[PDB]
């Protein structure tokens, strides 16, 4: 019913100017690691309100990578700001 | 077709098979026979005929493989046809028998210069 | 290209979680379960390209078992047969 | 319906008690000089917090051992089944998939 | 170190084998979710301040690319509630599939990326592995194949083979020139795709070979165009007849095999009585050729041998299977009306 | 035994939520009495909105949310 | 404590996001999440799914975020001013907040307006349950433990994690 | 090699107590015959409701009255 | 849709708490089994618990005389028995174990019942076929018709691949 239009307007959290930008990359990477819960919850209802009884594990597997992988891509964000000290998306150097 | 993820099924028994001395199988590995001669020439062999143990084992490979592959190709064009006639045969309503008319009949255009 | 190995040899990779009615370990059903074994029965020997213009009946209600999309509208339209006339008579019900 | 009655009860004693401690004498009429004498016993301290790595990994290093002990969590519900061998043979895999993931990294912790 | 590099480099194809083998929407997530997990360290190996400002412009551009998909999987879990892999039962699914999946392949838009990564990965060794990621997605599009809005997958195509064409004429670095004109050949194979989707793969294999045999040749030291001038008077001239026996064949001319995909593809795209589409593709791959000419006027024109440069040593690279391919990248046209009935 | 008590409780429940509906109004642009939102015909367990109408006061709130959040 | 106690959570949730979906100086980014995550794990605890809700606290909100917060001392931002800092964040906010509000206003402020927002009725939680039932651990995600049928689902996830560390033992 | 196994137990006698328990829990489930009792008990617990089948002719066993002689022996547990 | 009237309703429901209802509850079903297993088969075998109301009044009936039976002979040990089990939480059966004999002293003895320990509610039983075993399953509209097959013979290709020229 209504709970399917919220949360959906929430899953436009993408909003992409705020997905790569502006600086403090950690804000961009943040709205990514919370782009989940729009994928999770939304898929923790349709599975639940009707009894699938089987795909019920799927919600668990939507995290176990969403944490595993998104925690990888954090790593690079040390390598960027190790050599700098400010992330600041404004580093372009490799060009085209 | 059926018996999926099979290189070829059992039904290919009824095909000739494509035995040797066809120009392709000869040609297959010819393009390898001009491949072997390369294989030397890249490294400054500089033989242009070097050890026959590299200058062979190619020709052995291609024509075997070229052969073992042509066995199914010819198959496929058979199962293509076979599934056509057997459909063309039924539904004769979709397949008319045209009449026979010589020229006491047809006019063309008729536009000479 | 879809090889479908699990058809040739014996293993089951997935094929179990796939649809709304398969097992459900203790044998407990879904809500719209009974319409699956109805709708799959329709298109099987079909090649699915005529399915869309053939069955379509056993499918639609199945889409309307799932979301309850219509019955909720004919319902919301009792709130207009009553509850505009509340003052105009037939309170409806008598309590109890 | 009585859980939220047992939560917002708890905070509202706590979110009360900040003001009746922090705030109440905070407007008292005593001196409270604005002098920059505060931030005890490292008087000035002008720097960025530098990246110090072996501080960092002990974050990551955990986060991954964490996941699967969510995967590992539904053992005691799964001890009630039909065919159980697919459990013991399978259950014991995760663990050894955890313990392996140690032994590798265990060549280098550094100073942890 | 050296063992694992074969554990990683094996897990990739295991990432893409669960893609082609599966029945089940979840697995085609996990399937190419663990590439963006298992690709990343290969970029690194020499730990430089590009690869690390590269794979981070790659990462978050294949992060959402995936993470939209999972939103267009769970739409038709609502409607019809049957996973598996077949037409998507609802238009907001597909339009959110195909034009958010074009991110991994990148098509007509969604490429400010393919030149920003392929350029300046310090590792040119390969970078042949960016021929896998062409091969994971297609092995969805072949299945979903009878659902597309059909006004799109052409509209990303025809805006592609154009936009990847013009992209390079202005380029010098020859890692880019392959980066460009690798959007191009993504214009032919997904322009076909609704009509008779095999005779796509045909263009897919003939592509994996030709771009493959380039790099293995570009590996000795070769980097910048004007380091391919110092080539013939230095390294070996039998190299130059090679780089002229392909770069020409790759845009294609009928006695070679590079002409083999077009020649067959248009048998298909007419006979469906669309004859005003293919000319414009057929005619636009033309000025896709003027990279290669003018690339090939670098090496046969004896241009100012580098300097006093004396390489008296022989070679010890791995040419592995280069001594084959440009006898199959060239001479195969005379052979085959197989490719339409062989893989089918 | 326990079940043979329930099935009677809903069939009693539909009738009153119908017989006390069809007597609300009979409208010319109205609905036929007890039509089916489906084409197919058999007994399909009804949705909460079927049993309890727009009634929506309390004993509903103790039905749907009754079990969850507490004894 | 009405029937609307679900609809009142989500529209706090939907407002949980737009805090950090613009540009807040990301030491307040967390405080846009642990509210959103919290209310998120709130909504799920209705509907009967419970175990699967109470995990998001354990595996993500509790466990994950702290790493997201244990850094941003390593990437540590400058003490310029933060939050209300630069005069720009505020401009982008409201137009989002009103956009559901003005949506939520006349979405249904009346009988119906109009069609696309009119096929969602409200207030009894029409669908939110069905009938009665028996019990298995509950009925639903009470049985979320399959080391039976699920195997090729685990053994990829089981194996895909084991490589998670090797990649990260290097670039580090 | 036993001199090794006593010369790691003069230095790290810790993980050795983990390996010592690492195996010895893997090995034994394939030994003691108490197991496979464990699989019989766990199959017989009626989570669900038994539904009576239709009897025309056979009807191999299991009469209308349950306590009459019907089917297998589960009472080897009651004495256990 | 067709629903029965308001009638054959308002029947006599057994009105007792949920503590007493589990007090005997045990001698109850093992010894009866006259309608009830059969009444399942008027549901599981054919669904739509509307077409089958009839045995519902038979199975509801069996209970009536049961609790009406027990009130005549001994309600005194029963009344005291379901008090302890009604002393509460979880309604365990292992607290009242002592008094279990006092209730069952003469019930199994005087009016001649038995303790159906583990054999009740197991040993999947049978009933009988009285009502027509229904065909015309639940919904069950139409087939529809499949594809005629193709086998015939296998020729080789006719003239050899017929591509553009490409003889063979
Ligand atoms: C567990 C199996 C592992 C499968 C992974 C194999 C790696 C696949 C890498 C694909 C590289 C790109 C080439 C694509 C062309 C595939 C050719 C083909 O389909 O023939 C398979 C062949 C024949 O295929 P087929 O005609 O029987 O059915 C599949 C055809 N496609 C996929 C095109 C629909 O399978 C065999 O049995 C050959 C042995
Ligand atoms: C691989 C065999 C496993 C099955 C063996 C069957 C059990 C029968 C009894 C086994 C007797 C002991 C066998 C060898 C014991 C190892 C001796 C040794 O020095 O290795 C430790 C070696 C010696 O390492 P070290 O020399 O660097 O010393 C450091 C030791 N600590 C950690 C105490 C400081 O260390 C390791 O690599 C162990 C790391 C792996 C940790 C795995 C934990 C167990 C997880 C459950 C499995
Ligand atoms: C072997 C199967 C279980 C693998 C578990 C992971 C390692 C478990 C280690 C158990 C105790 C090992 C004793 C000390 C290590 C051996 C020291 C040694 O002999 O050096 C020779 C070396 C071991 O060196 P090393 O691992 O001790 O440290 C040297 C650092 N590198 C690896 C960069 C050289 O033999 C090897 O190189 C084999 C290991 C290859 C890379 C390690 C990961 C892959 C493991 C193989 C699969
Ligand atoms: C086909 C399926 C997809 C294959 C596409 C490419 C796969 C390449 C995988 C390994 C490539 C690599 O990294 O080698 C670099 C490495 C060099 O890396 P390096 O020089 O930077 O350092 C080497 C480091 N060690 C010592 C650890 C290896 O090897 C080579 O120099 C040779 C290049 C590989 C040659 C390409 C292999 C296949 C070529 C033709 C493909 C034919 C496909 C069939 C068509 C039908
Ligand atoms: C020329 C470049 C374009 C090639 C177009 C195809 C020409 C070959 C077709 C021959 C007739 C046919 O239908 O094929 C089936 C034929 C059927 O056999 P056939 O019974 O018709 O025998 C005729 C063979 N010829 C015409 C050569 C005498 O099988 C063959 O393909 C013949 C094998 C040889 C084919 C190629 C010969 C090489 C000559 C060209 C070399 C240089 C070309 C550029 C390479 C770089
Ligand atoms: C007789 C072979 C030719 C005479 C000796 C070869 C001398 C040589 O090694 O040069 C190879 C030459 C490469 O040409 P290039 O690099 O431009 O010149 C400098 C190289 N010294 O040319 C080459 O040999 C390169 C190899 C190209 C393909 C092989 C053709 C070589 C000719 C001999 C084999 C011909 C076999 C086929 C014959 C019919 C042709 C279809
Ligand atoms: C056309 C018909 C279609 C079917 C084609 C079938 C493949 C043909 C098989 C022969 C391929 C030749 C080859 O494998 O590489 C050549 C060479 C090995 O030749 P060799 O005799 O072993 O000399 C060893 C000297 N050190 O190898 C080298 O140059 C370097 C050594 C590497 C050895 C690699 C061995 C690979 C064998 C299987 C290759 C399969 C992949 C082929 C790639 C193209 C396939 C289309």
């Amino acid at each position: 019913s209504m709970v399917y239009m919220n949360i959906m307007m929430a899953f436009t959290v993408s909003l992409v100017g705020l997905l790569m930008y502006r600086s403090h990359l950690m804000s961009s990477l943040l709205c990514l690691e919370g782009m989940m819960l729009s994928l999770f919850v939304m898929a923790a209802l349709t599975i639940l309100n009707s009894h699938f009884t089987l795909a019920s594990m799927m919600p668990i597997i939507l995290l176990v990578f969403a944490a595993c992988e998104a925690a990888l891509g954090l790593s690079l964000l040390v390598m960027v700001s190790n050599t700098y000290g400010t992330d600041y998306v404004q580093n372009l150097n490799l060009l085209q | 077709g059926r018996a999926t993820f099979q290189f070829l099924p059992d039904e290919a028994r009824s095909l000739p098979p494509p035995k040797l001395t066809d120009p392709r199988l000869a040609f297959v590995g010819f393009l390898g026979y001009c491949s072997g001669l390369i294989d030397n020439a890249i490294r400054r062999r500089p033989v242009l005929l070097a050890g026959l143990h590299r200058q062979l084992l190619y020709i052995t490979s291609f024509v075997f493989v070229g052969y073992y592959l042509l066995k199914r190709q010819d198959y496929m064009y058979a199962v293509r046809d076979h599934d056509m006639f057997s459909y063309i045969k039924s539904h004769p309503e979709d397949f008319p028998e045209k009449d026979k008319k010589t020229y006491g009949e047809v006019f063309e255009e008729f536009h000479p210069v | 290209p879809f090889f479908d190995v699990q058809k040739r040899l014996g293993v089951d990779l997935d094929r179990w979680m796939t649809i709304q009615s398969a097992e459900q370990p203790h044998k407990i059903p879904s809500r719209c379960h009974a319409f699956e074994k109805e709708w799959i029965e329709c298109a099987h020997g079909i090649g699915s390209i005529r399915a869309e213009k053939e069955c379509k009946i056993e499918f639609e209600d199945f889409r309307e078992c799932l979301l309850r999309q219509k019955t909720m509208k004919r319902l919301h339209a009792i709130r207009r047969q009553r509850e505009k006339l509340i003052k105009e008579g037939k309170y409806t019900p008598p309590p109890h | 319906m009585n859980l939220m009655l047992a939560l917002l009860t708890n905070f509202t004693l706590a979110t009360l008690l900040v003001i009746i401690a922090f705030w109440l004498p905070q407007l008292n009429v005593y001196s409270e000089k604005t002098s920059p004498y505060e931030c005890g016993f490292d008087p000035m301290g002008s720097a960025r917090l530098p990246f110090s790595m072996k501080f960092f990994l002990v974050a990551i290093t955990f986060l991954l051992f964490d996941l699967e002990i969510a995967l590992l969590l539904p053992l005691p519900w799964a001890s009630q089944t039909a065919n159980l061998n697919t459990m013991l043979t399978m259950a014991l895999f995760l663990i050894i998939l955890l313990a392996v993931s140690l032994a590798y990294e265990w060549t280098q912790k550094g100073l942890e | 170190n050296p063992i694992i590099f074969i554990i990683i480099l094996l897990t990739i194809m295991l990432g893409t084998i669960i893609v082609m083998i599966s029945s089940h929407w979840l697995l085609v997530w996990i399937g190419f979710e663990m590439n963006m997990l298992a690709i990343i360290p290969i970029m690194m190996k020499n730990h430089n301040p590009r690869a690390t400002e590269a794979s981070t412009k790659y990462f978050l551009t294949q992060s959402t690319a995936s993470m939209l998909l999972m939103m267009a999987v769970i739409i038709n879990l609502m409607f019809s509630g049957q996973w598996t892999v077949m037409k998507l039962f609802n238009p907001m699914a597909s339009m959110l599939m195909t034009m958010a999946l074009a991110m991994k392949l990148g098509m007509a838009p969604f490429h400010f990326w393919v030149p920003e990564v392929t350029q300046g990965i310090p590792l040119s060794s390969g970078l042949i592995l960016l021929t896998w990621q062409k091969l994971a997605p297609m092995s969805v599009l072949y299945q979903i194949f009878p659902s597309i809005n059909l006004n799109l997958i052409l509209t990303l195509s025809v805006l592609s083979i154009l936009i990847g064409g013009w992209g390079g004429l202005n380029q010098t670095q020859l890692r880019k020139i392959m980066a460009y004109s690798s959007i191009a050949h993504m214009g032919w194979m997904t322009a076909v795709l609704p009509y008779n989707p095999t005779m796509t793969l045909l263009n897919l294999i003939i592509y994996i070979i030709m771009t493959s045999t380039m790099f293995t040749m570009f590996m000795a030291n070769s980097t910048t165009t004007t380091l391919s001038l110092s080539h013939t008077w230095n390294k070996t001239p039998i190299m130059t007849v090679l780089i002229l026996a392909t770069l020409l064949s790759m845009g294609g001319l009928p006695p070679l095999s590079g002409f083999m995909p077009k020649w067959m593809i248009i048998q298909e795209m007419t006979k469906n009585n669309s004859i005003i589409l293919p000319t414009f593709m057929a005619i636009t791959a033309l000025l896709n050729l003027y990279f290669y000419m003018r690339l090939t006027y670098s090496t046969t024109l004896t241009m100012f041998p580098s300097t006093n440069n004396m390489k008296m040593k022989w070679q010890f690279p791995l040419m592995k299977k280069m001594t084959f391919l440009p006898t199959m990248v060239v001479l195969s046209t005379m052979m085959l009306p197989l490719t339409p009935m062989l893989s089918v | 035994l326990l079940q043979a008590e329930k099935d009677r409780r809903v069939l009693q429940m539909l009738r009153e939520n119908l017989e006390e509906e069809a007597t609300v109004m009979k409208d010319v642009p109205g609905w036929k009495v007890g039509e089916s939102v489906f084409h197919t015909t058999r007994w399909v367990t009804p949705m909460m909105g079927e049993l309890y109408g727009l009634r929506a006061s309390e004993e509903v709130l103790s039905a749907t949310y009754g079990f969850i959040w507490y004894t | 404590m009405m029937l609307y106690i679900v609809f009142i959570l989500s529209v706090i949730f939907v407002m949980g996001f737009v805090g950090f979906s613009s540009k807040p100086s990301p030491i307040y980014g967390g405080l846009g999440l642990i509210v959103s995550g919290g209310v998120g794990c709130g909504i799920v605890l209705n509907f009967g799914g419970s175990f699967l809700g109470l995990m998001v606290f354990l595996i993500y909100l509790g466990g994950m975020m702290v790493v997201f917060g244990y850094t941003t001392a390593m990437a540590t931002e400058q003490y310029p001013e933060i939050w209300l800092s630069n005069k720009a964040v505020l401009g982008a906010f409201v137009t989002g907040l009103l956009m559901e509000f003005f949506m939520v206003y006349y979405v249904l402020k009346d009988k119906e307006v109009e069609v696309v927002f009119e096929f969602n009725g409200l207030g009894d939680w029409v669908i939110y349950d069905t009938g009665d039932s028996g019990f298995f651990s509950e009925e639903a995600m009470g049985i979320a433990a399959l080391y039976s049928y699920g195997t090729w689902l685990v053994i990829v996830t089981g194996w895909s994690l084991l490589i998670g560390v090797v990649v990260i033992m290097e670039i580090t | 090699v036993a001199a090794f196994l006593k010369n790691v137990w003069a230095k790290e006698p810790v993980l050795v107590a983990s390996f010592a328990i690492a195996g010895l829990a893997v090995i034994l489930p394939t030994l003691s015959p108490y197991t496979k009792y464990s699989l019989m008990i766990n199959r017989a617990t009626p989570y669900n409701y038994p539904v009576p089948l239709r009897d025309d002719g056979n009807m191999p066993d299991v009469p209308s009255h349950p306590q009459d002689p019907q089917g297998p022996s589960l009472e080897w547990l009651k004495r256990l | 849709v067709e629903l029965p009237s308001l009638e054959d309703l308002k029947v006599q429901e057994v009105k007792v708490s949920s503590s007493v209802l589990k007090a005997a509850a045990h001698h109850y079903g093992a010894q009866c089994d006259k309608p009830n297993k059969e009444f399942m088969l008027c549901r599981w075998e054919e669904k739509d618990p509307r077409r089958c109301l009839e045995e519902g009044k038979l199975v509801n009936q069996c209970a009536l005389e049961f609790f009406r039976q027990i009130k005549r002979h001994c309600a005194e040990p029963f009344t005291e028995y379901w008090t302890c089990i009604d002393y509460s939480g979880l309604q365990l059966f292992r607290r009242c174990r002592k008094q279990q004999a006092q209730f069952d002293e003469c019930v199994l003895d005087k009016l001649g019942w038995v303790r159906p320990d583990l054999g009740d509610l197991s040993k999947v039983t049978k009933v009988k076929t009285d009502r027509p075993l229904p065909e015309n399953p639940y919904h069950s509209r139409a087939r529809p018709e499949p594809n005629p097959e193709v086998e015939g013979d296998l020729k080789p290709a006719r003239h050899g691949s017929r591509l553009f020229f490409w003889t063979m």
